[PDB]
């Protein structure tokens, strides 16, 4: 149910693990349909997150890190103003201390492939390659739509480009960082991060 | 069994109760419909097979904020005949909320709360949430209080009203409604907290940053205050102070019950975590003149009675030391005939934090209610702005043209004048 | 939750269980 | 709940209102064929404010159309968003009001009155309640000024508790057509003070002045005239149709904007009104909407409020803005230039916040302010009335169709009481 | 029209 | 096996999936007969949609389920309204939809309509919309084994 | 195997038993086809290979509602000649129901009553369901009840009449039909119950939020009342009442057998599960005049004897507390010669909820059938309608043409008149 039902991630999650639940029940009293605590999912696939030098890493590498997706566009002036401040925040948070606290997962709303790497090369944190379905699955799941071209299921869109947004463990939503929202603090709600409260596990 | 009835009225009543009841849902551990996936029995009533329907009787005269509760995510939470929406608004007018669009909706509000009072074993308090500068929050606030006092007279009642503010208004007929709501605040109610709207704008400015907070953030800080206030009834604890103990210790004399409020762990996560939250500094911020939500600086007032409701892992050893340095502070002066009055209570259950909100996870808390005589000036700035328009009878043709008689203005004016001399004589 | 009435003193009270250099 | 019924009157009233039912139908998402395509519940939760239901799911506007001349009835029906109207709401004559105020109020418009009150009654009686009646008309003409206010008087007799929101077009100061502008204007504002409520002000030279400077239309149209008024329609009736944080129905506007009962003349205005050249360069925030909406180059009345003083004002914010960010902007604009706000009412302004923005824009504000400066307009109506009446001009129509010169001179005497009353309230 | 039969009440 | 093959479609973006056979355990099932381009369906769909989300994803167990059956005349129109309805639907080319309509007596102004059904497959509650009425049906009625 | 035979007469009787046998089939797990996937031997009879034919008889003079069952979903449930259809109606005429046409269908009717009583092994009574506002319920029911009292004199004759409304009419000649029928159900029935139609409209509106009820909405509430009457005759449990003690414990004098009715867990899923339902408040709602299934406002007059039959999970302790609170309040004023007038039945089976209709799984239930002296107002609105009609001798030419010489109008008027003074002296 978190954050919204109308989302490919949530519907495939409930389909897969609920099929798993009645596979277990056919093999063997369990409650139907299963509970929110019962449904569990691996969120990103094996070929999802790539660092600089383009080495793909598994999901378990994000253990113990406050992780946030970042929906961004190369040609967008909000993203152009946002990117140096977010680089400085990533700088300071990951360099001051003995641990790497924050980690950022990038999703692009760019026009095409060349724009995707021209925006990607400026950035050091992990990302999803645009060609796989995971980019559109994530932006449809979290409702980050630049301009309404794909019909929604009744939810008014929260935020378009840009959006840094912290992610929980099981695909849930912890909180939204208010850069372009009803609160509207671009470049200074980036410090509203809760890096030891929100932890990926 | 202990229990309490919430009697929200007005769009301020609905919206403050919206933040106050989502907090009670997450605190007790009930999901938005009815279930846990024995402290619930003071704000909810058991259905016998699941559902925890609340004890709220949410009232308004229009279907624009009631219907968004009716179609929101809490649709199967409230009993639908407790959400009572009228047909036409009072429109910032005390005369329509008391006479015109009147008795046809307050008689249906009464048998719902009669059934609530019957389906509860030993009743303790009546929490009223309203805005007194408006329409239904003042007029239906007064009709439903005159009727509540004459049949339910033995039990107490707590009017947490949104008192009109000096500078920020969002209304211009605002000085009439609250002067005429003084009857529902002076001789027909028990303890009452004057919570303002830009006093709470400042406490989230200084401490939470928040460049532009809406009403949703404001109703959640009021929800924190109300939560910790009736927290002692809900959970266990050390030495407790309950609703009947509020009036026996805060109220000195029968008419003085106009009160301030100051929660003070209102800290965001970035500010708080570079900071220790021990009970010494949270009670200096509790007595700090800007952290109180009314704008009346108590340094030019005089405290008469202070009840402090601490929450979290507050041992009684350090709260006696924390109030001890409050003695030594000269800027917090007290009245001479109440030397000993500090009534403190400690809950164990640390404050639950609303997800996606603005309070950080804090292990300690304190909410202070005070009887400072500075509250007289909260009535005097409204006395000035009532006299300015009434001097040439402005706006009163639509105060007498629908059932109210002229001359109720003048005796309500005399009630504020007698109130100001009442707070003058109680000090000296 | 009895976390005010912590037994910090046994039957007999005997209060419960819980730089310098060298100039030789 | 909250039924508002449009009572469209005059030539000017039917194209002002045809664009009203073009922007309200766009905001609620109705095709001209009568179906819905918006896929949202919040769009379809206050349809009954302006749309009665009909069989087969088709909505109809609660809109009585009214003329004495069927040419502009044909234009409304033929145009887009025009075949949604009920055909017996088309109550029209065949003679034509020839810009004669006697011709609407005491002869032929008065025999169509029993038919137009019938269709008003049928769309008002059968319901649960109605908040008020909406009326657009064309003071200075024959129909909207003429039997148009005769329908105002008779509705005032039938329902003397409901609010009369009247969007009236006063005559232009600079230049206009229709030589008998002064004769229609004063005789109609005779009865728009006592069988009346909020009588808000709209002017043609005024609205022209927005679409030359504020919007830079090189070739403006009368459709652009009706569209700016139609944007102000949605702003003034927004909390009756969409939820907010501080809801304010249309009667709540009146109670905190009228100090004395005859003081009911309101400047209307819309913001943001940005040109295409300045579309992407400017920003959209509450300080910019406030600076634009108090700006006298934006007001839809040609009276300049700096030659006066705001008695009480009100605002209709609509968007995802902070209720805080509104209310120190109201405080700041009250404190900088306090010379244009009265001293005997403190804190001269109401603010309303609707959660739901207008169609398109992220945020918008509509200004309804009772400034006392409107006697620039009223003395302009007076001083041209004194010129024509003192030398008995054009009166052989106005007395030959069934009146006398008593009604003219006491319409003037009521009129001078109105300019006097605003004067000491300043 | 024909209706669903209620589930059988198991003995208690 | 009642429905039988893949014909019961679960929504999914990127690829198209059939909902599994015994998904319907412990849930209450309503057939939603609609047709696109109908004026009444244009408001019945969002109300039952908001009700669908609000009722179904407050409780941790899924409580309601809605099967969409349509009287469309165009497969592309059916696709663009199936992409608008967030609940389970049925295939256009499948004849199970024709069997359901011909069994349940849906004319080709009674549209749109609800029929909440029991575990064996028969009518348990009939609900038209020809004119606050949607709250009448309860999710705890058709508890399925 | 205790059991009853239900005789449905008139168009109201056919439709009442239409929903009533729907409820009985759904109660005992019987398909519309008559099969199964000792309680069933009260309403159904085994016919070999798992077949349960009902024990009713449908009777009507018009062949437009009975053959309308012959082509329905229960067409293969009832015996083919158990559904007896006449050829010409009575057309709102007591004379055409009782004197002309008439007897041609009656001698075939008791051919099925006698044949149905052959399988009876301890028959306990008859349940007539008819309208006294029509013609074939009034005239045919008069000759039917008189002839059954000749054949089976000692058997119970439970008589459920839909008495005409004070305002709702659907005819104009119902003042003639019911008054001429009064001489039938006043000395040929054993317990008559009045079921006024507009009262059942008001319980479907005030409680169910259904402002547009149709006839099958009313008929399901009637089926829910009758199912609770005969619940104790099929399901076992706590302290029981049968039909034989139902007459003796509620009928003080043989002349007085008119009765009231109210079933009051009556609520749809909007409010049912949010509201806490228990024996204290469902009994208090049953005695409430707004829940009463006749326009027989019990503040008038005295009560005489009330039967409270509860089906579901009721223990015998809290039924006694519920009855005790009825004694304490002053509004329910009893008669002086019946101190201990209260007969309680408690079953174990909860109310069998019909799908589709606006009923919930209320686990508890109440079924009041109470006698009162307020029944005189039901017949005192009747007599001024009869007096105004018969003052100038109108609408009687239809009656006198088809039998019915002049004078049965006058003796029926003085018979019902003496019924009023009968209730007057029984009071005080
Ligand atoms: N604390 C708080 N105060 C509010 C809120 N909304 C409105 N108010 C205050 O309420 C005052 C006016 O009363 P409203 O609540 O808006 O209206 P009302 O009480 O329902 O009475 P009506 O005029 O009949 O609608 C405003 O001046 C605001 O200061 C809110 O969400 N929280
Ligand atoms: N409660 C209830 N009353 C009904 C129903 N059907 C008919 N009635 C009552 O019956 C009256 C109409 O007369 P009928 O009973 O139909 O006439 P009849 O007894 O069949 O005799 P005929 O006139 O020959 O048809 C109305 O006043 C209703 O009160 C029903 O289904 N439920
Ligand atoms: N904005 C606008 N103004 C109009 C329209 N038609 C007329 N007017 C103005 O209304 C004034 C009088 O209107 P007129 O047509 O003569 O009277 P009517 O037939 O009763 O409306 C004139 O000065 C016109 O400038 C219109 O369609 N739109
Ligand atoms: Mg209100
Ligand atoms: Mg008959």
């Amino acid at each position: 149910s978190q954050p919204v039902f109308a989302s490919p991630l949530n519907v495939e999650k409930r389909r897969l693990n609920e099929e798993r639940a009645l596979m277990q029940a056919q093999k063997a009293n369990i409650q139907l349909p299963p509970n929110y605590g019962d449904m569990d999912l691996i969120l990103f696939p094996e070929g999802s997150l790539k660092n600089s030098n383009n080495t793909v890493i598994p999901q378990s590498h994000l253990k113990g890190k406050s992780v946030a997706l970042y929906f961004a566009d190369g040609a967008d002036p909000k993203c152009a103003s946002l990117l140096p401040f977010l680089l400085n925040y990533y700088r300071t948070m990951n360099e001051g201390g003995a641990n790497q606290k924050i980690e950022i997962i990038f999703v692009s709303l760019d026009r095409d492939r060349e724009a995707f790497e021209s925006h990607r090369a400026h950035m050091p944190w992990l990302s999803i390659d645009l060609e796989n379905p995971l980019t559109e699955i994530l932006k449809r799941h979290f409702r980050v739509m630049k301009e309404y071209e794909v019909p929604t299921y009744g939810y008014g869109s929260r935020t378009g480009v840009p959006s840094v947004i912290v992610i929980g463990s099981d695909g849930r939503e912890a909180q939204f960082l208010p850069i372009c929202s009803g609160l509207e603090e671009g470049d200074r709600a980036l410090l509203r991060w809760d890096w030891r409260n929100t932890k990926f596990a | 069994m202990r229990e309490v009835i919430s009697i929200h009225v007005g769009q301020a009543g609905i919206q403050i109760g919206n933040a106050c009841w989502e907090l009670f849902c997450l605190e007790h551990g009930i999901q938005p419909d009815g279930q846990m996936p024995d402290a619930f029995n003071t704000f909810f009533s058991e259905t016998g097979a699941g559902k925890h329907v609340p004890r709220c009787v949410f009232l308004d005269l229009e279907p624009t904020v009631v219907d968004e509760v009716r179609t929101g995510t809490y649709r199967h939470l409230f009993h639908p005949e407790q959400l009572i929406s009228g047909k036409e608004d009072a429109a910032n007018n005390f005369a329509r909320g008391h006479y015109t669009i009147g008795k046809e909706i307050v008689d249906l509000s009464l048998d719902r709360i009669r059934k609530l009072a019957d389906n509860c074993t030993g009743l303790q308090g009546f929490l009223m949430f309203n805005a007194v500068g408006g329409g239904t929050g003042s007029g239906l606030g007064c009709l439903l209080l005159e009727r509540l006092s004459v049949d339910y007279g033995k039990k107490s009642k707590l009017n947490f009203c949104s008192w009109p503010s000096p500078q920020v208004s969002t209304a211009v007929v605002e000085p009439y409604n609250s002067v005429l709501s003084t009857h529902s605040l002076l001789e027909h109610t028990d303890v009452a907290v004057m919570l303002d709207n830009e006093a709470i704008y400042d406490i989230c400015r200084r401490n939470l940053d928040i460049e532009r907070p809406t009403y949703t953030n404001l109703n959640r800080l009021i929800a924190q205050v109300i939560s910790s206030l009736t927290a002692s009834l809900r959970f266990d604890g050390a030495l407790n102070v309950d609703v009947t103990e509020f009036q026996t210790n805060l109220v000195p004399y029968p008419r003085i019950h106009f009160m301030l409020s100051s929660y003070a762990p209102i800290i965001s996560a970035e500010k708080a975590y570079h900071e220790q939250l021990s009970v010494a500094e949270i009670t200096n911020s509790a007595f700090e003149p800007a952290s109180m939500m009314a704008k009346c600086d108590p340094r030019h007032g005089k405290y008469m009675a202070c009840c402090l409701m601490y929450r979290g892992d507050v041992v009684p050893k350090d709260v006696n030391a924390a109030v001890a340095t409050i003695k030594t502070k000269r800027t917090i002066q007290f009245v001479d005939w109440c030397p000993t009055g500090f009534k403190c209570g400690i809950n164990y259950q640390p404050p639950t934090v609303v997800p996606g909100g603005d309070l950080a996870k804090v292990m300690r808390a304190v909410c202070m209610i005070s009887n400072s005589t500075a509250i007289a000036e909260v009535f005097s700035r409204m006395d000035h702005k009532f006299d300015l328009m009434y001097a040439k009878r402005a706006f009163v043709h639509w105060y007498v043209g629908e059932g109210m008689e002229e001359g109720e203005f003048s005796e309500a004016r005399e009630d504020l004048a007698a109130l100001e001399k009442d707070y003058e004589e109680v000090g000296i | 939750y009895a976390l005010r009435d912590h037994l910090d003193s046994k039957l007999v009270p005997n209060q419960s269980t819980d730089h310098t250099n060298v100039l030789s | 709940m909250r039924e508002i019924v449009h009572v469209q009157g005059g030539q000017c009233g039917n194209q002002i209102g045809a664009k009203f039912w073009e922007v309200i139908s766009d905001e609620h998402g109705i095709d001209p064929t009568g179906t819905y395509c918006g896929d949202s519940d919040l769009q379809l939760e206050r349809i009954n404010v302006f749309y009665n239901e009909a069989t087969g799911g088709r909505f109809v506007p609660r809109a009585i159309l009214m003329d004495l001349e069927p040419g502009t009835m044909d234009s409304v029906r033929a145009g887009p968003f025009g075949q949604l109207f009920r055909p017996d709401n088309f109550v029209f004559g065949q003679t034509g009001a020839g810009n004669n105020w006697a011709k609407g109020h005491y002869t032929e418009g008065a025999e169509l009155i029993d038919s137009v009150l019938d269709v008003v009654r049928k769309e008002a009686e059968g319901c649960d309640c109605l908040q008020g009646f909406q009326i657009t008309h064309s003071l200075g003409g024959g129909t909207g000024s003429g039997m148009g206010t005769l329908l105002i008087s008779k509705v005032r007799e039938e329902y003397p508790d409901r609010i009369m929101e009247t969007f009236s077009v006063f005559p232009s100061p600079k230049v206009s057509d229709t030589v008998v502008e002064p004769y229609n204007a004063t005789l109609s504002v005779h009865q728009l003070v006592e069988n009346a409520d909020e009588v808000q002000v709209i002017d043609n030279e005024a609205l022209y002045d927005i679409c030359f400077r504020t919007l830079k239309l090189t070739t403006p149209t009368y459709g652009d005239l009706n569209h700016l008024v139609s944007a102000a329609m949605s702003g003034v009736t927004c909390c009756l149709r969409f939820p907010g944080q501080l809801n304010s129905d249309l009667r709540k506007l009146a109670v905190n904007l009228i100090p004395f009962p005859r003081l009911h003349f309101f400047l209307i205005g819309f913001a943001p009104l940005t040109s295409r050249g300045s579309q992407q360069y400017r920003a959209l925030s509450v300080p910019e909407l406030t600076q634009q909406m108090f700006d006298a180059k934006n007001m839809m009345c040609a009276s300049d409020p700096r030659h006066g003083r705001y008695l009480t004002a009100s605002a209709m914010f609509r968007g995802r803005m902070s209720t805080k960010e509104v209310d120190e902007q109201m405080l700041n604009v009250q404190n900088k230039n306090s010379s244009y706000f009265v001293e005997w009412i403190p804190n001269n302004m109401k603010s309303s916040v609707c959660d739901i923005p207008p169609k398109g824009l992220k945020m918008s504000v509509t200004f309804v302010g009772n400034s006392t400066a409107i006697q620039e307009m009223f003395k302009r109506v007076s001083d041209q009335f004194t010129a024509m009446f003192r030398r008995k001009a054009f009166l052989h129509w106005y007395t030959g169709e069934g009146m006398d010169e008593m009604e003219f001179t006491e319409a003037e005497s009521n009129m001078n009481d109105l300019v006097s009353e605003y004067q000491q309230y300043q | 029209v024909a209706k669903p039969l209620p589930p059988p009440v198991q003995t208690v | 096996c009642f429905f039988g093959p893949d014909v019961v479609k679960r929504t999914q973006q990127g690829n198209y999936v059939p909902v599994r056979p015994d998904h319907f355990a412990g849930v209450s099932v309503a057939l939603f007969f609609a047709k696109a381009g109908h004026s009444k369906c244009a408001q019945i769909v969002p109300v039952v949609r908001q009700f669908y989300k609000t009722t179904n994803f407050s409780g941790e167990k899924a409580v309601i389920e809605i099967i969409y059956v349509s009287l469309d005349k165009d497969e592309q129109d059916f696709e663009r309204v199936r992409a608008l309805m967030p609940w389970c639907s049925v295939e256009y080319k499948s004849c199970l939809r024709k069997k359901l309509i011909e069994r349940y007596r849906v004319p080709n102004t009674a549209i749109p309509l609800l029929i909440v059904i029991g575990p064996n497959g028969e009518e348990a509650g009939r609900m038209n919309f020809q004119q606050f009425v949607l709250q009448r049906w309860d999710y705890r009625f058709n508890k399925w084994p």
